[PDB]
């Protein structure tokens, strides 16, 4: 029984030896071809011609594919508002026009570069500010409203208004998108090997494009070299292209995106623009809040609406605000369609909350910890969406983080450093997070499993979840071992496939451990009931013997398991019903040192305390906390996507896009899991851990902002209660420009 | 009328009789020699997923010299009489893991695992040059390797055990 | 070792074993591309879709790898790996008096958060110089210090100090069609000579708008009166540039507050960017040119007073 | 044993322990599932036999495959029919496709095993009793030949 | 409902066009090798050497 | 210094520049051209699973002649300037079945199916020589083709429909 | 058409375009293997593990494919497919008087439940003859009829009737090292000349112990008095053999019951098998040599009385 034990990722040794297989590591068939996407270089234009004469001269050239080779349907995407291949007009720089098929990936690359397209430009909308001015939105305004806002604002001593921007993010999974499609040559049967978190939609979209029933299409996923939300829907851009080439040529075909194609084409995290107004008392207590959010959705709907829902659900963070109005619009723009990224709109809205919360404290001339703690929810409080907070553990995380980080003693030493230094400043911030757990579309909260016991007593587990590094399969083996009461060495998870578990939701929303845990547990209970009679006949026999006696008495050793998350169904009219099964909570404190002359900074120390219930695997959970946090520090401080005025991405590889490096991380980096806090609502009292800690990377942003405040006191103003706008990411450019001095003037 | 290119991969002789100047060592390892431990992460030298070790006798220095290189950017046509070592050259679960591979695995330094061979090969190269490195040499050995899953702390904690 | 010939679908590669071969080949085929580490050519062929039908690799040639200690400074063959330059300069810095290693330590500072070991082990010195990237972290330092370049073709040999005229236009150098860079001599620091090197810790475009600099001051013996001043900048134009108009005005002035203000005003004007200069970050870049000089200004004072 | 999945387009995938060797087992299994499910045969597919879909299968042998896998498939179809019944009542004049989609959206599992175990078998060579076979197949042939002596 | 009806074998049309896949019809991997059994020529014997 | 072998398979030109004398047409179709409809059943000419049609202009007779052959025994080096037709050359479920393929399928003439292409090709060959054959010509067309599943009755019943 | 040359790992194949080429090649390389249909050679190479490093294919040569109608009979080039032989003989049989086609109809009887169309379309006539299998269904008929064989090398040309001496030992014929079989003349039947051919409907070993026969009687004009009698059997020895001792005794006897008994006794003795003769079926094979002659004996009577 290894549940609660720090068991290493099952594949970790094979990943270290290079023996673990990722999609492009699968061997090529002798007749296997290679595909390269042909992509738009205009943000908005009519396609006037496609010329392939020079491509046909590349050795190994097989064919060019376009909308007219499609046998079923060119209509695709989650809301049927995309094309597989653009026909008349392109609507972003990444936009897929066609594909070249060749005999090697080097020939496919050469042939694709030499495909010449002719365009006539159309009026393009690129920024959120362009889209607001043009009324270019998908759907209509989303809204959650509680209390009385006229009245809340009447009662308030002070009222701060402002605007805030938070840039997007490239997923930067080390393994880019990849598909192998194998056509069988019989009844439209196709088998696909895919780096995807959504085998079901791959299967559907491929079947739809081919005009063939879903039962003909088998999608298989062994593991992804990272996903982070980026492969939940956008993988199908490559998959369907490669299914088409397979259908058309009758050969196996594969494609793996080069970094620069992946970044341009597959979409990233939604940029957010927020306009806000908060009403508060001289004490720091919030009385009224108004936030309008705008997301840069790009050139299709995809998951943009759900992301905006999760943002409205998280505009409170951990603060009780009696009068509140949050709205959100999705901006229809001529950029690559944006998608899921770890946090799913959460971090954006939580960043906006902590921003006006930082400004409340500066306006009140109060210490930041004090203003946060006093506005904090209590156990049993309802949220702005009217969901009761049961087992609210932020206060415990808070007091534990203050103690362990020695916050108050380091606050003194930060002020000592600032008194003694002129062109370097230190900053310090403690920040809470809460993150709601479930898909916000209730019907996704379903999970299946299939278990087989073989006659040697060995067990094969299959569930709907995909492995992308988070150690889902590890945790599932731990769960099955505990439930079955056999060693982990008896259980095996091979892969995820649509012929073992159908109709699976995407591996997403941090709920996989929760939902597949339960489905696996349930399948194991079915096995245990069937084996119980034999266990009685032979109480001192072995697992092996009970299994063989069951086989020989013709008792089935194969079962499905299924779980459906209970009591979910929030209504945006009524403002009631549970949006989430429960919340994951955490607190981080961070210290930084800025170079006020360069905008450069050091991450000195970070302490994290996370409430993850009773962890199924401490080592995996701590690794999720650390990994998430570093992705957040990337989001808030380092990673910056940059476009030309014509809407063309400039930042398309690691030389121009900087994700955190070995040397980016806090010098002292402490993560603790909160003790004695079992979660009643999930498998073996655990909590979801994948996405919740990412926003805690904002503790670095607000520590930087505190340090900038001190540089501004040194060289710019005498006004303490000054507010200045600092957008995310706070990169050296933004940090330096905010340190107004004799040089900036 | 072309010359033969002769190099070594994992102790084994490769004679290429029709070397194409445009062929990267990465493409060659993966698609010619079928050694898929070495990975493509960017193809522009930024990420290190394709890190391998290279060894040659230096006709100046005396000495056999060992150094890491990006396989994605190394033309095969530069490697005549060079010995290539990839992740499969140093150890395996089939035979025995190298201490580098074991320690990154046990220390929870591998999540998705896609960066791990590259990181393993950077550490390996460091150790082949300096069997007893300092903690400082160890953190600075990885400026060329990116990991998106781990936040790096476990990798350095694992490898820190090689120092002093 | 003998010359090797490789032939592909599109490219013919010659591995030169000897300087004489290299110069003969280069004179027969002036359009031939030298490739050493391929850390730039590989990017150019893959991403900028350049094709060089004829390539020569001079990495074997002994002259292009030679590390020499002379009276003036340390010379490095153009094919020396950045790691080797860094190892040599670290050893020089540990051994010599601080006063003689001002430029060496400037080179090393630019090499500090440069690429990882994998790149520095194959990236050549001469390759970085002749790449002539507007945001090269090395060409500003070499320009500021007057690093001496030996440039050879069949017959011809000439040594020149690196100055503003070496980078005439975008991605271009002052080599003829048939010329190759043989070696680079990084100078010793003189008495009353001081040097700094600074860089923006982050580019956002592939080859523009990242501020990087090399700064040298030479004083009259025992004084604080400027004899020579060189402020060289990458990231501020489509090439490495020298603030000559600004520094020429400071000749025989004293290192005081008045000099600080005069240089900053000269810099702000001479290096001013239009609001839509390629690469943006217009305010930040301006602030960096001035802030970096301030850094140099204060460091020089500490090395004096 | 058998395993059946209904996908969200209403298309059905059948897997059972039997193998196809020309005798038309898969054809017959598709016919049985079409009958039990009450949908056209064009909606059902059998791809292959595999140990990761149906474990511990007996060899495709003894002429009993249509009999035993017919039953297991039938049983898996009954489970699908029970689960789909509420949505059939809510929409009595809708289509198979709509009932399946409504089932998916209410988070009803559209995947099931089916299992069959031949009853009342167990012959003893001591006692000379207990049934050896479930039933007998019978026939008669008449042939005429001409020989060249 | 086709039970009791003379429905042709489902694969019979693809068998007739050579489209139906049997084991040796599956494509070879690029690195796929071939095996041949080495078999006894004696009914009962001790193996003395191979 | 070897000659080129040139033939046609299903209307398509095959130029082999390094023909091996020992290569049977069966091996070539399956493992060179990837046309796996033609089957190995015995490799000794007795079972006919490998039956294909051959066509040539007869330099004696005048005429284009059509005849069936066993691909397992036909050396490719006998086929210079010969046109090969296999089962995939006459029809498919992707496009349209030939009447021969449709009739063997609908008539229950195919159980395991492994003999079917061979029998299809023997019938096809007969029809290409004699578009209106007798019932007697039809039964005698198949002395070279073995089927282990059907007991033959359905196949002749189905092809009988081509007679008179 | 020109001579083609193919080279493999072990085998060199020459496709001869011309009789001259064939004979020149055959004299230069007497060990070279002629392949026409490959229905025997392909079996020999695959199953009996023969290797013939040099092969000549004469299928293109016009002489080897020539069908000629002369006064004596129908000649076929040695490369003619069995299907062509069969088509020609069926056409002859439908056109000529029954009295002239006794051999043709015996050839056709042996061809009836021979191989399928696929084999008969490529298996050559000369190939079956020179194979010289003990169980060939054709060589007994050719031997019984005294079918004439044209045999050519460089310079040499000769025609011989097939007789017992043509098959001296196992799998061997009376051709020199440098000779090829050119053509085969299947004779017209004469007045008072009668012919039958029979065969065991089933072999059990690859090339032994399957009884097959060709039987000829020529009577004195208008009589039943034997002038010539040829009884030729396959499946009874390691070669096609003639019962010469038995038939020589019947010369100038009458076709009666006494002849029946005398021939059966001669056959049972002359063709007797040892109890452990290769291929077994000792009693059956004996019974068939006699039963086949009885069938001939009765059929001859019906063609007479
Ligand atoms: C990941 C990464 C990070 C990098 N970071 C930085 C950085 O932070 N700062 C910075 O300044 N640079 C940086 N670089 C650029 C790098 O340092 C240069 O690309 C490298 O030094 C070029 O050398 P090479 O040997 O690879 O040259 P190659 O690609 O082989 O050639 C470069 C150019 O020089 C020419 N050439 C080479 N030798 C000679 C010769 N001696 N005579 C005449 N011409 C010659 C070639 O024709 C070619 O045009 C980085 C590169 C990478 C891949
Ligand atoms: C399954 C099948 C069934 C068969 N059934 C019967 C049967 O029932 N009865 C029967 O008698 N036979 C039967 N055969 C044998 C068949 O008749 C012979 O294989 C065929 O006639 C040989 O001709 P080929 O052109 O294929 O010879 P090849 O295989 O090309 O050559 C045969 C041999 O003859 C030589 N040769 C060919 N031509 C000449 C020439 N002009 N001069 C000198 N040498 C030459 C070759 O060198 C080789 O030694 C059967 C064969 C098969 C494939
Ligand atoms: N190594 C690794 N960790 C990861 C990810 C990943 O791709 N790789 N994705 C994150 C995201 S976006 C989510 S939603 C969760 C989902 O998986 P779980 O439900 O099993 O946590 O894993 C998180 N942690
Ligand atoms: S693939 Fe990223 S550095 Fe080589
Ligand atoms: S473990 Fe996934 S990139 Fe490092
Ligand atoms: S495989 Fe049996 S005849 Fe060719
Ligand atoms: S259908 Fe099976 S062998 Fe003919």
């Amino acid at each position: 029984d290894t549940v609660g034990r720090p068991l290493p990722h099952l594949a970790a040794a094979m990943q270290a030896s290079g023996e673990a297989v990722y999609c492009d590591d699968i061997p090529r068939y002798e007749n296997e071809l290679f595909l390269r996407l042909v992509t738009s270089t205009r943000a908005h234009a009519k396609i006037k011609s496609i010329d392939v004469s020079e491509a046909q001269k590349v050795p190994g050239f097989v064919c060019f594919l376009s909308a007219d080779d499609i046998p079923g349907s060119n209509e695709t995407g989650l809301f049927n508002d995309e094309t597989v291949f653009a026909k008349d007009t392109v609507t972003c720089v990444g936009h897929i026009i066609g594909a070249v098929v060749a005999d090697t990936p080097e020939h496919a690359e050469r042939a694709a570069h030499v495909v010449k397209v002719t365009y006539e430009d159309l009026p393009a909308i690129i920024t959120i500010e362009d889209a607001i001015k043009n009324n270019s939105f998908y759907g209509s305004e989303l809204k959650i409203e509680k209390g009385d806002l006229k009245k809340g604002f009447s009662e308030a001593d002070n009222v701060v208004s402002g605007e805030l921007y938070i840039g997007g993010q490239d997923h930067f999974y080390l393994e880019t998108h990849c598909t192998i499609a194998i056509p069988k040559g019989e009844e439209g049967e196709m088998e696909l090997f895919v780096s995807t978190q959504n085998a079901m939609k791959t299967q559907s979209f491929v079947a739809k494009m081919l005009g063939v029933p879903v039962n003909r299409i088998l999608v298989r996923v062994k593991r992804m070299g990272g996903g982070f939300g980026g492969k939940e829907t956008r993988s199908t851009l490559v998959s369907v292209a490669v299914a088409l080439a397979a259908y058309k040529t009758g050969h196996p075909v594969r494609c793996m995106l080069d970094r620069n194609e992946d970044m341009l084409i597959t979409g990233g995290r939604h940029p957010f623009l927020a306009r806000y107004k908060v009403g508060f008392m001289k004490t720091g207590t919030i009385v009224a809040l108004e936030v309008d959010h705008y997301s840069n959705a790009g050139n299709s709907r995809d998951l943009s609406h759900s992301i905006m829902e999760r943002a409205l659900f998280h505009m409170d963070n951990c603060y009780k605000i009696p009068n509140i109005r949050g709205t959100g619009r999705l901006c229809k723009t001529n950029l690559s369609s944006n998608t899921a990224f770890r946090g799913f709109g959460g971090p954006q809205a939580l960043f906006i909350a902590e921003n006006w919360m930082s400004e409340v404290a500066v306006t009140c001339g109060l210490p930041a910890e004090e203003v946060r703690w006093k506005n904090m929810y209590k156990e049993g409080d309802l949220t702005h969406f009217n969901q009761r907070l049961e087992g609210f553990s932020v206060p415990r995380c808070w007091d534990e983080c203050l103690k362990s980080s020695q916050y108050y003693a380091r606050k003194s030493e930060v002020d000592k450093f600032n008194k003694e230094n002129c062109w370097k400043k230190r900053g310090l911030c403690i920040i809470p997070t809460k993150f709601g757990i479930s898909f916000t579309v209730p019907f996704l909260n379903q999970a299946g499993a299939l278990i087989h016991v073989y006659t040697d007593g060995s067990v094969l587990v299959s569930h709907g979840g995909t492995e992308m590094g988070q150690g889902l399969h590890t945790k599932m083996v731990q769960v099955a071992s505990k439930a079955l009461k056999i060693p982990i060495s008896k259980i095996y998870i091979s892969e995820t496939s649509t012929n073992t578990v159908p109709n699976s939701s995407p591996t997403a929303a941090s709920v996989s451990t929760d939902i597949y845990g339960q489905a696996v547990y349930e399948a194991c209970q079915t096995i245990l009931k069937r084996l119980e009679p034999f266990k009685k006949k032979n109480p001192d026999g072995s697992w092996e013997d009970w299994v063989m006696a069951a086989y020989q008495d013709r008792v089935s050793l194969s079962t499905t398991g299924f779980y459906r998350t209970p009591n979910l169904g929030y209504s945006f009219e009524t403002n009631s019903g549970n949006a989430f099964h429960y919340f994951t909570y955490g607190v981080a404190c961070s210290e930084v040192e800025i170079d006020c002359l360069t905008g450069d900074h050091k991450n000195l120390r970070t302490d994290i305390v996370m409430d993850v219930g009773s962890s199924l695997n401490p080592a995996i959970d701590i690794g999720q906390v650390e990994g998430a946090f570093v992705q957040g520090l990337g989001l808030f401080t380092l990673e910056e996507l940059h476009y030309s005025p014509e809407g063309s991405l400039h930042t398309r590889g690691p030389s121009t896009y900087k994700i955190p490096a070995f040397g980016s991380i806090p010098t002292e980096f402490r993560v603790s899991l909160l003790r004695d806090c079992p979660n009643k609502k999930a498998i073996y009292a655990s909590k979801a851990v994948g996405e919740p800690p990412l926003f805690l990377g904002a503790s670095v942003f607000f520590a930087i902002k505190d340090a900038i405040r001190a540089a501004r006191a040194q060289h710019t103003n005498n006004n303490t209660k000054e507010l200045f706008r600092l957008d995310s990411p706070a990169t050296p450019e933004k940090i330096r420009n905010a340190c107004v001095d004799k040089f900036t003037t | 009328t072309a010359d033969e290119l002769v190099f070594f991969v994992n102790g084994k002789k490769v004679v290429e009789k029709n070397a194409d100047p445009e062929t990267t060592l990465l493409a060659y390892l993966r698609r010619k020699l079928g050694l898929r431990g070495t990975k493509l992460g960017c193809g522009e030298g930024g990420c290190g997923a394709c890190t391998v070790m290279l060894s040659k006798y230096d006709r100046l220095q005396d000495k056999i010299i060992h150094f890491s290189a990006n396989a994605c950017l190394a033309p095969i046509c530069t490697l005549h009489h060079v010995a290539v070592t990839t992740v499969e050259g140093i150890g395996s679960t089939k035979t025995r893991l190298h201490p580098v591979q074991e320690r990154i695995a046990k220390s929870h330094g591998s999540q998705c695992g896609f960066c791990t061979p590259g990181i393993v090969m950077s550490m390996y190269t460091l150790l082949r040059n300096q069997p007893e490195p300092t903690v400082e040499e160890i953190e600075d050995a990885f400026q060329g390797n990116l990991c998106r899953c781990t936040g790096y702390r476990p990798i350095l904690q694992g490898f820190r055990t090689f120092a002093k | 070792p003998k010359q090797l010939r490789f032939e592909g679908e599109r490219v013919t590669w010659i591995q030169a074993s000897t300087l004489k071969e290299l110069l003969d080949l280069k004179a027969q085929h002036p359009e031939a591309k030298l490739v050493v580490g391929n850390t730039e050519i590989g990017i150019e062929m893959k991403f900028k879709n350049q094709l060089f039908p004829m390539i020569i690799c001079p990495a074997w040639i002994p002259e292009l790898n030679a590390v020499e200690h002379g009276p003036e400074g340390i010379s490095f063959g153009a094919a020396c790996a950045l790691s080797s330059v860094e190892k040599t300069l670290l050893e020089a810095v540990a051994k010599l008096p601080t006063q003689k290693t001002e430029v060496f330590r400037g080179v090393l500072e630019q090499l500090r958060w440069f690429a990882g070991k994998q790149v520095k082990s194959v990236a050549s010195l001469g390759g970085n110089i002749i790449t002539a990237s507007p945001i090269s972290d090395l060409n500003p330092v070499f320009m500021a210090s007057g690093t001496k370049l030996t440039i050879v073709s069949r017959g011809t040999r000439r040594t020149v100090p690196m100055d503003h005229t070496f980078f005439p236009s975008y991605r271009k150098t002052l080599l003829g069609p048939e010329e190759i860079l043989l070696s680079i001599e990084i100078p010793y620091s003189r008495e009353d000579e001081f040097f700094s090197a600074f860089k923006q810790a982050s580019r956002r475009e592939d080859d523009i708008a990242k501020v990087t600099c090399g700064m040298r001051v030479l004083f009259q013996p025992g004084s604080m009166q400027v004899k020579e001043l060189a402020l060289c900048y990458g990231g501020m134009a489509d090439r490495t540039i020298s603030a000559l108009k600004t520094t020429q005005k400071q000749l025989s002035k004293f290192w005081n507050e008045k000099l600080l203000q005069d240089v900053c005003a000269g810099l702000a004007e001479e290096l001013s960017l239009s609001p839509d200069a390629p690469g943006g970050m217009i305010e930040f870049r301006r602030t960096l040119t001035l802030s970096f000089f301030f850094k140099f200004y204060l460091t020089v004072l500490k090395k004096l007073g």
